This record gives C-alpha cells, structure tokens and sequence, in this order.
C-alpha cells in the first residue's frame, strides 16, 4: 500500500512476506475474536 | 498479540473492503503487521 | 445430528446441504454482521 | 431472514463450520438455509 493522507505521498512502512499456514486460520480467527468480543458487550449490556 | 479493528480492502477486489481487524506483534512502531485477507485466503505476516 | 437417550443409540435427523461456492463473499457477510453486532452491543453498553 | 454467530466446530475438519443463517419455515423440523464455509469453498443447505 501507500498511505495517501494529506502531505503523505510515499509507501508508508514495509513488510515482510505476509501469510499464514491455514487460508481460513485468520478469518475464523477473527470469526471467533468478534464473538467473543460480542459476548462480553451482551454481559456488560446486561449488567448495566 | 497486538489485534485491532483496522479494515482492509483488496487491489484485485476493490468493490469489497474486507472487514479485518489487523493483527501484529506488540507496539506497531516497534515492527509492525499489516494483516491480510483475500476472502479465499486470509494471511497473517511477520516484520522486522 | 445424532440423538441417544435410553440405553440405545440412535440417529436424529439431517441436513441436505447444497454446494454453492465462493465463500469469500459469504464469509465477508458474516464477518460484518459479527463487526455490526459488536458495536450495537458496544453502543447499548455505553448508553445504559 | 436472520444470521447467527454460532460455530459447530466440525469434528471432520477445522477450516469449516456449520455458521447459522437459518430462514427457518414454520418450523426448525421444516428446511432452513445453514450456510457451512472454508475459505475455499462454501455450502448452504436445508434439513429434511
């Protein structure tokens, strides 16, 4: 990427090769983040 | 285990910015992952 | 699905599943409805 | 109709799970889409 901020006109940062073992490692990982995430807001929700 | 929700959008699928919440190591400016996913395959990388 | 109850085993019902792909686009809706849901559980929270 | 975030963790492989987004009929004994993905490959289906 290149960020494109005002004034910012570079390739910002850079970056080894990015990936994974398992294609579906990172999206269910991020499935099962989000419900946790989600079950802690509903226990709060609750809560308050 | 540094994960916060910082979308992402795809150079071969522009039309869908892929809900990712990026994952890297621990204090960004100290190396710093941009997290990937292509819907097919969703990568997470390494940096140094 | 399996169902056993009483000394004896046996076999609940099934699901007739149908193949139909591209999971990415799939798997992008369901990583914005949990994103979605989080944040209206996040905004519950902070209200009450 | 409705999506649910709940992950049956497939005994016969990881990458896939049954996630809910039933459109239930007049009954959950009556069909249903229940959408099953990998990343690779998707399913939808209905139950008997």
């Amino acid at each position: 990427f290149e960020k494109n901020l005002k004034d910012v006109s570079f390739r910002l940062g850079s970056f080894n090769l990015e990936k994974v073992e398992n294609p579906a490692e990172v999206i269910r990982e991020l499935i099962c983040y989000c419900l946790d995430t989600i079950a802690e807001n509903q226990a709060k929700n609750e809560h308050l | 285990m540094e994960r916060k929700i910082s979308r992402i959008h795809l150079v071969s699928e522009p039309s869908i910015t892929h809900f990712l919440q990026v994952s890297w190591e621990k204090t960004l400016e100290s190396g710093f992952v941009i997290t990937l996913t292509d819907g097919h395959s969703a990568w997470t990388g390494t940096v140094s």
